[PDB]
């Protein structure tokens, strides 16, 4: 599909 | 911040990447460091390697009815994401260990490095006339699983995403660009002097050209009319020396020089896109899927002249024309670099 | 007990060859035999030599007006036949030791080896536009006789005879081939099963393909149209990569998927050569001079991925295609083989 | 010219 | 004598040169000997060098809007012309000195070899279709200044000149050309004779070609009509083999030859370039800058076969075709030499 | 500019 950003966390 | 990503078509193979542009202080280079996600009972056999390649491609990859890309592998890179390799080069990063820390075991990272003697992330313009994309340059990264690197490839198993690489412009500025030419008769002494000048060398898209001219037409012919304009030059070396150059902007001036006489102006040009949508052959920055651009940014050659002859390279002159009457035109040249500024 | 032969156009050089096609078994190919049948009063001086060459050949060869082929020299390979050599490789065949009974002592004969990493006989489709034949690869034997191997070529002396390397279907069946694609909407649960799946994974010419294919249309879309066709994939790689696709043969049908419905359907689709005696770059197995031919038949790989980027490689797939409203097309994929049994 | 076929003995 | 000279567009760098020709004998060439006249005050820290290159060059240089040569480098030669090199090789020449007198200190010898496998300067035939010059092999000697060799070019120190490399006519009359072809019918015993001769094997530019042929019609068959003519062959080689033949003089005669006849005539034919205005591929000498020539001389190969596949080769065939009734139609060739005689 | 000839002197 696609790109996507996420979590970093900490 | 955020953490860009993306996985397989199947979802079980996933990559992480931090950054999605990476640029060059003309001796060093970001390294490209990320970390593979997956878990290895998916495959439980095979072996997981990450390759960096950059090439010459042509057309797009949309399953076009065509004769697709002449692809030539300017330079291919791989390296043995699992089983896990030895800890250099060298250490592990600060974002891999904090992304590691994020998922836990089943995070590999990864290392690698960009050599120098590397190319820009160039496209050139489309034409109306061909169809799909055009040729142009480009960077990609390939991750996959397979039991041997000569294995065949799987639409489920390898992932395909595209990265840039891009320069800015530096800090110090160059001498300033000046020219003149001073053509006489063939018999008389009486001669024609012409003089142009810039306000500086480095420039930056958008921003007027204030192209400074003097003419001393101390002759007896009279110059008709006067042009003024700005080329683009592009290089284009895979295996043999070529270079298409189209201007990309012009303007025109209907003023008359009187013979003997002294006649100075400066006069306003600017490049843009928005009066070229059709002209082939244009060389535009390097985009990511489709999205529109500026023009193409002059790439700046290190400080060794080596070879550096292993794509597009580009660079801008101006110059400048006179009508002079019963023929004996004259024109002078310029050269002169715009390119982005650097960011914060 | 028939065996074919060609003459010099004196009359004075003839050449003896038992066979025309030869095959390979995955693991070794037939040698190239065959005897030389000379009278050394005629030349007296010089001496006698066979070339086996492979070449990549555009256009044609009679005497045509216009640039004749590239000619790029795949894999040249040289036998001196006169004089007499020593007894390898390894013995005289038998065939040889049958002709040189029949002929005596002007009979010479002389062996060959094709190595294993060669691509196969074929002949894309020329165009109606153009001129001539067309690109294609094709083997030729060329006997000659001279005082050195560099001396000029003589059409008097030199002899060229056409020959032709082909493979056969291995009596083993493969996997059954089998796909499935499932895509849910953006926001909403729902989802678009499909799946196709085919009889067995290697079929013969002129045999229908019955492609099973089952929608699972559990979505609040409706299909508007299907279609069902089969594409060629013809590798070109000379020094860069490249592949032309044409498709071969389409079939649609006028079916409405209703939603949150479930349909599944075998439908018929055969490859054939009648309709498509226009569609340039279209690829067909190697003729004799001008023979018409059916489709290329789809050459496979030796077991060891090696290289083998020496020619032209052919493959074939089929593909379904799912008109859905308002957008949200989906295809599906299917490699399969299709080339010709083995003959007794 | 073009080819031919021809006689094998014994 | 007199003797050539070309200086800097900025008047300071002048280099002298006593020859624009030069010819190879088949064993030896003449050696591009020469002076550079330049004050060192001007530079005080460079250093000047003088390079000899033999390029592929394709279009025009007058600043054309299109993709100009495919910059192939066939040979480069440097010489280190400042500062001074040891005597060799291997003395200063005679009019080199006789010109370092005329000046004085200031005058700096070069000297240079030419390697004995080079082409010949040829130059295709531009077609109006498409813009600028065309396609050629040209030679060019170049001299710049500058502290390294890899530095920057620069328009006011470099200077450029363009020189030819011709041959000439062997005293030496070779073989007389002469050819025969007897054909007869499918199964009666009647046949066709036919036998052309030629006055000589090497002629002159417009001296017209006296070709003698001979026609026994010993057949059943009547002959419509008579064609002859003379193709030029022109050989490209620069990674592959290629030949573009193309008709220059073509003549025919409304003669029938009735059967069982035997009919003998000379006719005439006779090159020019008068009726080729627009016949694109062309072959042409090397011209100067865009002056007009004769047909491209045919250059003789060396005794030494080699490879000599680095550029354009030429050569020259004639033919005569006999239109027969119903088919059958039966053509003869024959090759000959045709290039300018020696001067004095 | 063009070609030119000149003085050889001696």
């Amino acid at each position: 599909s696609f790109t996507r950003s996420t979590v970093d966390t900490m | 911040t955020r953490v860009f990503k993306k996985s397989s078509p199947n979802g079980k193979l996933t990559v992480y990447l931090g950054k999605r542009d990476f640029v060059d202080h003309l001796d060093k280079v970001d390294p490209v460091d990320g970390v593979v996600l997956v878990d290895p009972d998916y495959l439980k056999d095979r072996k997981v390697f990450v390759t960096l390649t950059v090439a010459f491609r042509y057309g797009r990859e949309d399953c076009d009815v065509l004769g697709l890309s002449f692809r030539k592998d300017l330079f291919i890179a791989n390296y043995q994401a699992f089983p896990p390799t030895p800890n250099p080069p060298r250490p592990p990063t600060r974002l891999q260990e904090r992304l590691l820390r994020k998922l836990g075991q089943h995070a590999h990272p990864f290392f690698f490095t960009i050599p120098q003697n590397l190319p820009s992330s160039v496209t050139l313009q489309p034409g109306p006339e061909d169809t799909g994309k055009a040729l142009g340059v480009d960077f990609e990264i390939r991750a996959f699983v397979a039991k041997s690197l000569e294995e065949k490839s799987h639409k489920r198993n390898s992932v395909r995403l595209v990265i840039r690489k891009v320069q800015f412009a530096p800090e110090k500025p160059g001498p300033q660009p000046s020219a003149e030419t001073t053509r006489h008769f063939l018999m008389s002494d009486r001669s024609l002097h012409l003089e142009a000048s810039l306000d500086k060398e480095l420039y930056y898209h958008g921003e007027p050209l204030n192209v400074n001219v003097h003419v001393t037409n101390n002759s007896t012919k009279t110059v008709k009319k006067i042009k003024v304009s700005v080329r683009q030059y592009a290089d284009i070396v895979l295996f043999s020396t070529a270079q298409y150059k189209v201007p990309v902007a012009q303007v025109e001036q209907d003023d008359q020089v009187s013979p003997s006489s002294t006649f100075s102006k400066v006069y306003t040009i600017t490049p843009f896109l928005a009066n070229n949508r059709e002209k082939r052959g244009l060389a535009l920055d390097g985009k990511l899927k489709h999205e529109d651009t500026n023009l193409a940014s002059s790439t700046i050659v290190k400080e060794g002249a080596n070879k550096e002859v292993l794509g597009i390279l580009v660079s801008y002159r101006v110059k400048v024309k006179l009508v002079v009457s019963r023929g004996g035109d004259v024109s002078v040249e310029l050269p002169f670099v715009l390119m982005h500024p650097k960011p914060h």
